[PDB]
DNA sequence: AAGCACTTTCTTAAAATAGTG
DNA sequence: CACTATTTTAAGAAAGTGCTT
């Protein structure tokens, strides 16, 4: 059921520090680079946002 | 696992409730293991933040508590305060 | 541990006594951690093979036992028997 | 469609420990 | 007690569920 690479997660987190929310196009562009799916980046950002409030 | 946590009151109610249920199972499991491995009589009484009761006993709570009431001798008797000191000195 | 041990009575008196003192500290340590982390009132009463008493309480044993005395509400109540069944995943 | 609030399943690093002088 | 290989515990990560706009 597989976790993301530390390079994938490094870029996801670096991007999250700049922007808590992505647009659909922005999301697709990122997914392409990280070698993930749009759904995977969407849900990653959803989860990261949830955890951010549970600090 | 994944990150060292400091032993201080968990601030976030929901985190506190998930951590509680995990560590309560873990504690009762270790109590069970000790009871069986070392042939001992154990009683464990837990009241959570909401004052809900959870109890484990090796054999029977009443038998252990009876044996406790009618011990009549000094024994190892520890509180959170005494524990804090014992951990800081290592 | 250097070897995986099955959960049965240790049948070597000295091994039983060393394992006991180790796991008793471990158990009280975890009880302390739970009490502090989750703001809980815990009481732990242990009688070893020789019927010697060892006890931990978060704040005060008598206060917890009093609170436990008058409490007639359906609450989780587990013994070695019930645990045995629960451990078959 | 996507947000949020959980919840669930599993992985993995931290903590506990069996065997030993 | 100390040491440490090895096991066990539980925190955290991805996906599931269910509801709202």
């Amino acid at each position: 059921r597989v976790l993301f690479s530390q390079a994938q997660v490094y870029e996801l987190e670096r991007r999250f520090k700049q922007q808590r929310y992505l647009s659909a196009p922005e999301r697709d562009q990122l997914a392409s680079v990280l070698k993930l799916t749009s759904t995977q980046v969407k849900i990653w950002f959803q989860n990261r946002r949830y955890k951010s409030k549970r600090q | 696992g994944r990150k060292k946590i400091q032993i201080s009151r968990i601030l976030d109610q929901r985190n506190r409730q998930v951590t509680f249920t995990k560590r309560k199972f873990g504690l009762m499991k270790k109590a069970y293991e000790l009871s069986v491995l070392c042939d001992c009589e154990i009683a464990l009484i837990i009241f959570n933040s909401a004052n809900r009761l959870f109890q484990y006993a090796s054999t029977d709570m009443d038998r252990v508590l009876l044996k406790y009431t009618e011990y009549s001798e000094p024994h190892e008797s520890r509180t959170n305060t005494d524990i804090l000191e014992t951990l800081k000195r290592r």
